[PDB]
RNA sequence: AACCAGGACUUUUACCUUGAAAAAAUUAGAGUGUUCAAAGCAGGCAAGUUUUGCUC
RNA sequence: UUCGAUGGUAGGAUAGAGGCCUACCAUGGUUUUAACGGGUAACGGGGAAUUAGGGUUCGAUUCCGGAGAGGGAGCCUGAGAAACGGCUACCACAUCCAAGGAAGGCAGCAGGCGCGCAAAUUACCCAAUCCCGACACGGGGAGGUAGUGACAAGAAAUAACAAUGCAGGGUCUUGUAAUUGGAAUGAGUACAAUGUAAAUACCUUAACGAGGAACAAUUGGAGGGCAAGUCUGGUGCCAGCAGCCGCGGUAAUUCCAGCUCCAAUAGCGUAUAUUAAAGUUGUUGCAGUUAAAAAGCUCGUAGUUGAACU
C-alpha cells in the first residue's frame, strides 16, 4: 500500500431517492489489497460528506492486480441512508444489528400447526388438560 | 448347434502357461512431454535409414 | 433460467485419421508452433473454414451487392485488425488464399517468439504461465489470446516476478536458507 | 422411364412410398423388430439369469469349444444366448450369477463361426469384466 | 388456460424492451391500463433499465410510492404500469418530463421535453358516436374517451388534450400533407408525410409516406399516427428524427464519431 | 362529345419481383478486449486537476 | 343414416353462432385427389443432428399452445374451475379401528420401495427476476444459492534451465543420461482483504510449500482395411482369436507373458438408435436382353402430358 487513486465514472445524481452514485475504479499496482472501510474513507474524504452515509459494493479485483472496479453510493441526510439502504447491507456495513431469525423451515412448521390450531389455542389447551387431567 | 462340449478343457493353456517376473523400470513422462520427446528424436536421430524402411519396431 | 446458454463444439475432426501426408503435416505444424496436441489445430482449421464458408457466400453474389459489400467490408475489417489479413489485397478473394499459418502466426505464442525475449518456443509455453507477460495493461497467460494490431508495441515483461525484480523469492529464498 | 410432369409430384411420392418398403433397413425400422421380434426392447444393454454353459462346435473351417452361456433375460424370462470374451473364465461365470448383457456388432446377426450368438457379457455379478481376468477386483459374496 | 395468465417469462417479453437474456427468468407483465401489454412500456422497465433512477425492484417500488413520478399529470403508483406512446411522464421532485416516443429503430427510447411542451398530448381517436342523451363521444387509442367533441373531428384524427383542463385544444385531419409518424410494423419510429391513399374493402389500408430526405414507403393504416402537419411537428421529435439510415450509414457515421470524441 | 388530367382497371389465374403483416429463444451475422475462448449484451473518455458529467 | 348422419322450419339450452338438443319435413354428406378402419414402440411447433446442392433422422427436454392430476362421472363458490395441495358418488389400491366409525392421492420441492442398462440433498435463502395480498414492511420447494456425480461444452498443468564419454553433425548443436547442483516453481496447508442474505467457488493474498514413490496418465492396436513386430519364452487346427478376409496340425509377425512403437489424451473403448457412405430409394440421381425386374396382347376412364400462329 503506497500509492493508490481512486476514479469514479458514470455520475449520476438521484433527487428521487436522495443520493448521488457512481462507478468507482481504483488503481493499485503496487502489490496492494484494499478492504471496503479505507474507500469508505475515502469517498468521505472526497464530496465533502460525514463519511457515514457512504455504501460501496461490488468492488471485484482484476487479473494480476491493477484495476478494479465496483459500485458506490453516497447519502445527503443520512436518514434517507437508513430509510433507503435494504438491511443486508446494514449490518453488513454495522450500522443496524442483526435480526434474530428462526429457521425459515421451523417458521413453515411453525404455522402449519397454527393453521391447524383453530381459535386462540390458550382456551383450547385449558380444555384439553380439562379433559385429560 | 451342437449338442457336443467338454467343460473340462476350457482354460487349458491359461493353467499352464508359466509365469514370468518383470524388471522394474525407471519413470517416462507421458503426454505432451512423450509427444516432444518423440518429436525432437523424429529425423535426425536415426538409424534405420539407408532403404527408407524407417523400423520404429526393430527386430532380430 | 428461462432461456438455454448457447453452446458449440469449437474443433472438429478430420475423417480420415490415419493418413501419412496430413498426420506429417500436423506433426511438424505442433512443432514449429509449440501446440501441446492437436487440438489447436483443429480451432484454427474450423475458424479458418468458417471464414471461408463466409467468403465463399459472399462470392456467390455479385459486385455491388449491399449485403455482400457490408458483410465482405466487415470481414476483412475484422481480419485486418486481427493482423491475419495482410493491409494490401483486400479484395474477399485473398481471404481464402489465407492459410492455417496466417492464424497461427498472430498466436501469442509466435509474436512474444519474434519479439525476443523468448530463446525458444516451448520456453515461451512454460513462460506463460508464470504470468511473466503483459498485454498492454493486462498480464495474460494463454497461449491463444491472439494479439491484435496495437499489441505488437505492448507485448511488454511483468513488473514483479525474477525477470523484473521486486523480491522473486520462493526458490530463490530456499537457495538463500542454506 | 419415370414421369417427368410438373404435376406429377402425386405419382412419384406414391411410387417411392410403395418402392421403399422393398429396402431391409427401412423394413427393420418400420415393422418395429427391435422392440417385438429383438430379445431386447430396442435396449443398449440388459440383464438376464444365467441358466447353463454350452460349447457350441465352430463351423467350418474352424473347430473349438467357445465356451458360450445361455442365458434367460430378467425382464423377459426367454432364452438367449452369450459369448464370454476373456479365456478360461467359465469356472468363474457360474449361474444364476444376474449377468449383464449387450450386442455384438452386427446389430443381430450371428458373429464368426458359431451360429446363434448375439449378446457378450459385459458385467458379470455386479463386478463387471476385465477385472477378474487380471485379479484386480474379486468377485462378491452371495 | 383455466383462467388469465398473470406471470411472463423472459425471452417471452417484447423484444424492444431490450431485456438481458439473463440475470432473472421473468419478466414484468404489464397491468392492464390505458396501452395494450404489446404497445407499452412498463413503469418499472421506464425507471430502471431506461433511465436508471433505480437498481432493483424494492427501489423502483420505493421511488413509485413516494408519489413522485407522475404520468399525464397524474401520479402512478402501480409498478408495472402499461406507459405507452406519447406519454407524458412528470418527475416533479427533479423537475424533468418525458414524452415517450419510439426511437430511429422502434424502440422506447426516452425524450426529454421542457416544463412547457409537456402539458398536451395529442390522440388518435379510434372512434367517434353518438353516446347516451344523443350526446357525441370519441375515444382515442389510450382507452380515452371525451365528451361533446368538436363535429370536424372523424375517425383517425389527431387531437390534442390538455392533461389537467382536458377538452380538445386542436384537432388534425387525415389526408395528403399531413405528418405522419409511424407506430408499427417494420418502419415504425419513422416520421414523414402522407403523400398516397389506397382503398381496400374490408381489409387494411395502404398509405404511403415520404420522409424529409426523399424516401418512400408504404404501412397499414393502423400502424399511422399523425403528429403534426408539413414542416411543423406538433411534438419534439428525438436524435434521428425518423429518417431510418441504412447499416452503411450507421457504420460510417460511428466510424466518423470514433476518434477524439 | 373527345381533347387534357385525376380515382378504379387481372374476366380469372398459375408464374416472377417487391411491399405490408407476422414471438422470443435458435442459425448466419454487425459492433464491443468475459486476460483468449465457450461467453455476455455490455460498454467507452481520462493518465498532468482524479474530474457534482458526456458519448455510443 | 337406430338412439342425428346431410339440409330446411319452429322451439328449448348456452354468454353467444351452431343438429348442441327437441318435434316435423326431404335423403341426404365423405370417398382411388384414399373416405372409413387399424397400428403408432405418436403431445404438436420454434427447433436439434448429418452437412456441396437436394435430402434423411429426431423433438420426453429451459419458449408457445393442448390434456391431465389413479380411472371416469357430477357440482358449489367465484368474472374466470367440470379445479382435484375444493367437494360428492362408484371402481382398483392402501390406511387407524374400542370393530360404532373417520376417512386419501408427491405426473409439485427434497426423500423412500419396486420396475429397471439408465438419472443427485429428506441442504440454505427470499438478496436478484417476478407473482399474490387489505399491502413501501407479509408470503412464494416459483425462483436464486450451494452439495454428489465421469462426460454436455470452453482455457491449459505433468515441467525446463547445464555440465556429460560417445552416434555424430559439423569449433556450432539433439539424444538416453542406474549422476548431481543450482534455477522458474503450483496445487495443496493455513490466518488476511474481496466475493455472498450468510456461505461455496473466483480475483488479489499472512506465510510453508517437489529431486525421484518426486506430487508414476491411461485406453485400444501393431497381417491388410487402418498406424505400429520373421523381437524372446509357454500351448500347439487344441486352448483360442476372429466386426470381414483370415491365423492356430513346434520356427505362431493374428493364441498368453516380457520389451518397443503406433492413434487419442483426462481421456480411450464397447453396445445400441440415427446420419454420411447409399448414384443400394435415385426430383436432382438408379436399374429392367443375359446380374433382381417390360404385364400374353388390345381397348380405354380418373391421372399425367399435350404441334404452330394473335
Amino acid at each position: 500500500s503506497e500509492a493508490v487513486t481512486i476514479r469514479t465514472r458514470k455520475f449520476m445524481t438521484n433527487r428521487l431517492l436522495q443520493r448521488k452514485q457512481m462507478v468507482v475504479d481504483i488503481l493499485h499496482p503496487g502489490k496492494a489489497n484494499i478492504s471496503k472501510n479505507d474507500l469508505r474513507e475515502k469517498l468521505g474524504q472526497m464530496y465533502k460528506t460525514d463519511a457515514s452515509a457512504v455504501q460501496a459494493f461490488g468492488l471485484r479485483t482484476h487479473y494480476g492486480g491493477g484495476r478494479t472496479t465496483g459500485f458506490a453510493l453516497i447519502y445527503d441526510d443520512v436518514e434517507a441512508m437508513k430509510k433507503f439502504e435494504p438491511h443486508y447491507r446494514l449490518v453488513r456495513v454495522g450500522h443496524a444489528e442483526p435480526i434474530q431469525k428462526v429457521a425459515r423451515q421451523q417458521r413453515k412448521q411453525r404455522k402449519n400447526r397454527g393453521k391447524k390450531v383453530f381459535g386462540t389455542g390458550k382456551r383450547l389447551a385449558k380444555r384439553k388438560s380439562k379433559q385429560q387431567d | 448347434g451342437k449338442v457336443h462340449g467338454s467343460l473340462a478343457r476350457a482354460g487349458k493353456v491359461k493353467s499352464q502357461t508359466p509365469k514370468v517376473e518383470k524388471q522394474e523400470k525407471p519413470k517416462q513422462p507421458k503426454g505432451r512431454a512423450y509427444k516432444r520427446l518423440l518429436y525432437v528424436r523424429r529425423f535426425v536421430n536415426v538409424t534405420n535409414m539407408v532403404g527408407g524402411k524407417r523400423r520404429m519396431n526393430p527386430s532380430s | 433460467p428461462s432461456a438455454p446458454r448457447k453452446q458449440s463444439k469449437t474443433y472438429k475432426v478430420p475423417r480420415r485419421p490415419f493418413e501419412s501426408a496430413r498426420l506429417d503435416a500436423e506433426l511438424k505444424l505442433a512443432g514449429e508452433y509449440g501446440l501441446r496436441n492437436k487440438h489447436e489445430i483443429w480451432r484454427v482449421a474450423l475458424t479458418l473454414s468458417k471464414i471461408r464458408r463466409a467468403a465463399r457466400e459472399l462470392l456467390t453474389l455479385d459486385e455491388k451487392d449491399p449485403k455482400r459489400l457490408f458483410e465482405g467490408n466487415a470481414i476483412i475489417r475484422r481480419l485486418v485488425r486481427l493482423g491475419i489479413l495482410d493491409e494490401s489485397r483486400m479484395k474477399l478473394d485473398y481471404v481464402l488464399a489465407l492459410r492455417i499459418e496466417d492464424f497461427l502466426e498472430r498466436r501469442l505464442q509466435t509474436q512474444v517468439f519474434k519479439l525476443g525475449l523468448a530463446k525458444s518456443i516451448h520456453h515461451a509455453r512454460v513462460l506463460i504461465f508464470q504470468r511473466h507477460i503483459r498485454v498492454g495493461k493486462q498480464i495474460v497467460n494463454v497461449p491463444s489470446f491472439v494479439v491484435r494490431l496495437d499489441a505488437q508495441k505492448h507485448i511488454d515483461f511483468a513488473l514483479s516476478s525474477p525477470y523484473g525484480g521486486g523480491r522473486p523469492g520462493r526458490c530463490k529464498r530456499k537457495r538463500l536458507r542454506s | 422411364g419415370k414421369p417427368a410432369g410438373l404435376n406429377a409430384a402425386r405419382k412419384l411420392r406414391n411410387h417411392r412410398r410403395e418402392e421403399r418398403w422393398a429396402d431391409a433397413h427401412y423394413k427393420k425400422r418400420l415393422l418395429g423388430t427391435a422392440y417385438k421380434s429383438s430379445p431386447f426392447g430396442g435396449s443398449s444393454h440388459a440383464k438376464g439369469i444365467v441358466v447353463e454353459k454350452i460349447g457350441v462346435e465352430a463351423k467350418q473351417p474352424n473347430s473349438a469349444i467357445r465356451k458360450c452361456v445361455r442365458v434367460q433375460l430378467i425382464k423377459n424370462g426367454k432364452k438367449v444366448t452369450a459369448f464370454v470374451p476373456h479365456d478360461g473364465c467359465l469356472n468363474f461365470v457360474d449361474e444364476n450369477d444376474e449377468v449383464l448383457l449387450s450386442g455384438f456388432g452386427r446389430k443381430g446377426k450371428a458373429k464368426g463361426d458359431i451360429p446363434g450368438v448375439r449378446f457378450k457379457v459385459v458385467k458379470v455379478a455386479g463386478v463387471g469384466l476385465s477385472a477378474l481376468f487380471h485379479e484386480k477386483k474379486e468377485k462378491p459374496r452371495a | 388456460v383455466r383462467g388469465p395468465k398473470k406471470h411472463l417469462k423472459r425471452v417471452a417479453a417484447p423484444h424492444h424492451w431490450l431485456l438481458d437474456k439473463l440475470s432473472g427468468t421473468y419478466a414484468p407483465k404489464p397491468s392492464p391500463g390505458p396501452h395494450k401489454a404489446r404497445e407499452c412500456l412498463p413503469l418499472i422497465v421506464f425507471l430502471r433499465n431506461r433511465l436508471k433512477y433505480a437498481l432493483n425492484g424494492r427501489e423502483v417500488k420505493a421511488i413509485l410510492m413516494q408519489r413522485l413520478i407522475k404520468v399525464d399529470g397524474k401520479v402512478r403508483t402501480d409498478s408495472t404500469f402499461p406507459t405507452g406512446f406519447m406519454d407524458v411522464i412528470s418527475v416533479d421532485k427533479t423537475g424533468e418530463h418525458f414524452r415517450l416516443v419510439y426511437d430511429i429503430k422502434g424502440r422506447f427510447t426516452v425524450h426529454r421535453i421542457t416544463a412547457e411542451e409537456a402539458k398536451y398530448k395529442l390522440c388518435k381517436v379510434k372512434r367517434v358516436q353518438l353516446g347516451a342523451k344523443g350526446v357525441p363521444f370519441l375515444v382515442t387509442h389510450d382507452g380515452r374517451t371525451i365528451r361533446y367533441p368538436d363535429p370536424l373531428i372523424k375517425v383517425n384524427d389527431t387531437i390534442k388534450l390538455n392533461l389537467e383542463t382536458n377538452k380538445i385544444e386542436s384537432f388534425i385531419k387525415f389526408d395528403t400533407s399531413a405528418q405522419v409518424m409511424v407506430t408499427g410494423g417494420r418502419n415504425m419510429g419513422r416520421v414523414g408525410t402522407i403523400v398516397h391513399r389506397e382503398h381496400h374493402l374490408g381489409s387494411f389500408e395502404i398509405i404511403h409516406v415520404k420522409d424529409a430526405l426523399d424516401r418512400e414507403f408504404a404501412t397499414r393504416l393502423s400502424n399511422v399516427f399523425v403528429i403534426g402537419e408539413t414542416g411543423k411537428s406538433w411534438i419534439s421529435l428525438p436524435k434521428g428524427k425518423g429518417v431510418k439510415l441504412s447499416i452503411t450509414e450507421e457504420r460510417d457515421r460511428r466510424r466518423a464519431l470514433k476518434g477524439l470524441a
